């Protein structure tokens, strides 16, 4: 506890509005899910360099997806400029001290000039119409954590790890709401560390059973099993650190029942 | 038609103000009518409201703002605040210059420049934000975490300021602010506020003051009005009354909507 | 921050094209300031300076006492300055009336609503017929003459001058033919002596009644000799002999003008 | 005379220096040419005649087209007619009592363009000109100069208007000259052809232009006049055959000026 319940109701309302179409990429003619995976992988590395919050990264990915759902023809040469602006916007919304515009040039190695980034910023804001307060997997996770008292830090970091892994693979994660991936991620974290399951209080809160979470939980179990073999590796690198309790080093479970 | 109007990469204050205000549709929050964006200018169009509470208070220095109108204004302000916190928004700059009134008897929260969305639970956010006079002790003592409670504190200051027609805690610097709060509410300790002695900018040296009776602090208020104020100026931000619960205080049992001068 | 904001199948209407293009050339203390134009595909906004109130709402709030004579002299002097600036910049206003004149608290008055304005040539061609609100419309337009120009704006100001003094509209007509008769009852029926060419104009007829001209001491009791003299020069039937805004500024009536606060 | 004619002339002389395109802007426009522009304006003349529009309306549209093509880059040849249609629609709205409907501007382009494409081009032209539509023209200066004829000679007025109209067709060389100077040269050349007279002394004091200062423009206009029967664009010569214009385009031009 008297705002926690109204905020969860409000976030559940808005995660259905702040939405991209699943089948947007096949219409986007010069881009694939493959290229998207490499860009989202890159922003993690950027996040680490400038010690940015996880929320900032979750927001940027939301902006990028919604922008490709709207704009018709994005040339693959522009795809990284879209990402640089999305992350600049998210940093302005969410960080106390957002990195300077010159810093966001420095990391492209002068691929794009200052003019081009401020120009791409404007275009994104017009397309999204300043609707930048999007619900994230991170925001829902942060709410679920309050139902494990006292907090288990190892479960928290592993849930964040698994939520961040969902951002890379448009197929399949675009056809699940943030609240569902958070549910699947928390239950998977809780079961691997403690052997416990999606608790009764979070069933009362969300109205989600473990049956409803099954489709998403089974996709996230497979990503976790073969995260060692994935072409993108920046997230695993990130979560080996003692800041995140070294949770990427943990062996996944073989079965779930 | 008459409007309030603001012109000017694109600043963080404008990204927050537009993105958050356009979700906040409530009769006690200033309406953002329209946003026009060009490759040169960015325009924010707000509903026109007569004057700010600071200019009404000075122009009311002769008689002071009458109690029925004070009760009405605080009731409406708490409805707007309750709405903000319930759509995960902190104002973080409540002062009389940012509360706007019309001729018909309404008051509204304005200037969402310093505002932002908050997670549940909250992280450490911007180190110090509220204007010195209206700033909550937890910010001055430099706690990791602040939340909804800082807006209720600022509002409690505005409540007393309407009733006595002067700033409750008008301090010059951060350490002067505390000494003005401590004089009136007494020096806090582990009893009233479990935490204080841990927190980074607290010192054992801090001087002692005994608590002052609200009969003197805000004389013309009844028992119910004095009860609500102490519940809005409570030290521990976990035990400080919420905007929601404040609406159910017996102070409001006889609330109405008077018309200003 | 406090401004006045105008929010506009044939695309951009001709009234807005004329209002913006003309009003942005007119920079004068007695012409309302267009601060900015906001133009996108979906929407077009005109940002004007905020002014307290229009002259019509002031006259209504002043109806027991009337507007003090010194403040009437101040307002007419300022309005003639703004009108002179308009005519010097090839602009006809064509809808002067108390609702389109705006005042601040410091004693200023300004021309506004340039929606029915147009740029005029030297010499003028035929322009749109049946312009100006009926009550403030000059006899040239009523009688359907080929040509009209700056004089129609001076007629409107004359009707507004008398209205400030008497606290009622001078010629409150219900139709074109009712407006003409109300004009003829006060100023007399015109003829070839006082207005050469009048009986040739398209909408004139010889069957019109012949009223004698009335003394201005009865039409405008509160005014002195100088004020009656100026009003009768602003309401001359012949638009070639009607005083200009510029020449009117030098009339004896203004030889003691001050700037009182409303 | 009215006590604001002097002021209006001074103000137009100030503003004609500001609504200005660059000489040889067309060289920095890779897909279009002076010839394609000549064809466009000669077509606007015909559109003028079909819908009974004022000469002032044609003069404004040409001003709008040159300022637009001076500002925007890479205007393609399949759009040049759509720029022209939008310029004439705006000029119509500015200057006419009864402007033709949007449907009429679609219909004269024989459905090359949709209604939505014509309204988007109107939006675009207004954005580039920043609503500065009240531009001085040659027509406005001629109209003022004509009053210095006493008594009034409508045959001279008609030849003067015809010569000013011919100057809209040819970007090279008439972009080099201000409208006040082209009006001066047109009025003198019409006067000299019809009547044997010269640029009057009353206009030397009013304008400050001597016959000597008009000479560059007057030598270019004399060549345009001599060579007009052979030009590829012929809509102006056909228009000013009419008795409304006293058949001035059929008059023999003078073989010499001196």
């Amino acid at each position: 506890v008297d705002y926690h319940e109204d905020i969860h109701t409000y976030l559940r309302e808005m995660e259905v509005k702040c939405k991209p179409k699943v089948g947007y990429m096949k219409k986007q003619p010069d881009i694939t899910n493959s290229m998207r995976a490499i860009l989202v992988d890159w922003l993690v590395e950027v996040g680490e360099e400038y010690k940015l919050q996880n929320e900032t990264l979750h927001l940027a990915v939301n902006y990028i997806d919604r922008f490709l759902s709207s704009q018709e023809n994005v040339l693959r040469g522009k795809l990284q400029l879209v990402g640089t602006a999305a992350m600049l916007l998210a940093s302005k919304f969410e960080e106390i001290y957002p990195p300077e515009v010159a810093e966001f040039v420095y990391i492209t190695d002068d691929t794009y000039t200052k003019k081009q980034v401020l120009r791409m910023e404007h275009l994104v804001l017009k397309v999204l119409t300043f609707d930048l307060a999007a619900p994230t997997v991170n925001q829902f996770l942060t709410q679920y954590f309050l139902h494990q008292q006292p907090a288990n830090c190892k479960v928290e970091s592993l849930a964040m790890f698994l939520g961040e892994l969902s951002l890379i693979d448009a197929d399949p994660y675009l056809k699940y709401l943030p609240s569902v991936i958070a549910g699947a991620a928390f239950h998977l974290a809780l079961y691997t560390v403690t052997g416990q399951s999606w608790p009764e209080s979070l069933i009362r809160k969300t109205g989600y059973t473990l049956e409803s979470l099954k489709p998403c939980l089974m996709d996230l179990h497979q990503t976790y099993l073969k995260a060692p073999q994935h072409a993108q590796q920046s997230i695993r690198e990130k979560y080996k650190n003692s800041k995140y309790h070294g949770v990427s080093l943990l062996n996944p479970p073989e079965t779930l029942n | 038609v008459v409007a309030l109007k603001k012109i000017r990469g694109v600043p963080s204050t404008a990204i927050r103000e537009i993105s958050l205000l356009k979700e906040l549709n409530h009769p006690n929050i200033v309406k953002l009518l329209d946003v026009i964006h060009t490759e040169n200018k960015l325009y924010l169009v707000f509903e026109f409201l007569h004057q700010d509470l600071k200019k009404f208070m000075d122009a009311s220095a002769l008689t002071g703002i009458p109690l029925p109108l004070i009760k009405s204004y605080l009731f409406q302000l708490l409805q707007g605040l309750a709405f903000c916190h319930s759509h995960r928004v902190l104002h973080r700059d409540l002062k009389p210059q940012n509360l706007l009134i019309n001729t018909e008897g309404a008051i509204k929260l304005a200037d969402f420049g310093l505002a932002r969305a908050f997670g549940v639970p909250v992280r450490t956010y911007t180190h110090e934000v509220v204007t010195l006079w209206y700033r909550a002790p937890e910010i001055l003592l430099g706690c990791k975490y602040y939340s909804t409670a800082v807006d209720i504190w600022s509002l409690g200051c505005i409540f007393a300021e309407m009733v006595t027609r002067r700033a409750l805690f008008p301090g010059d610097s951060e350490i002067d602010q505390l000494f003005r709060i401590f004089r009136t509410l007494g020096t806090p300790d582990e009893v009233v506020w479990p935490g204080v002695t841990s927190m980074p900018d607290y010192k054992p040296s801090f001087p002692k003051w005994a608590r002052q009776d609200f009969s003197k602090v805000v004389p013309p208020l009844d028992e119910d009005g004095r009860s609500l104020l102490s519940q809005m100026l409570h030290y521990d931000p976990n035990k400080r009354i919420s905007a929601k619960a404040a609406l159910a205080h017996p102070f409001f049992q006889d609330v109405t909507k008077p018309v200003p001068h």
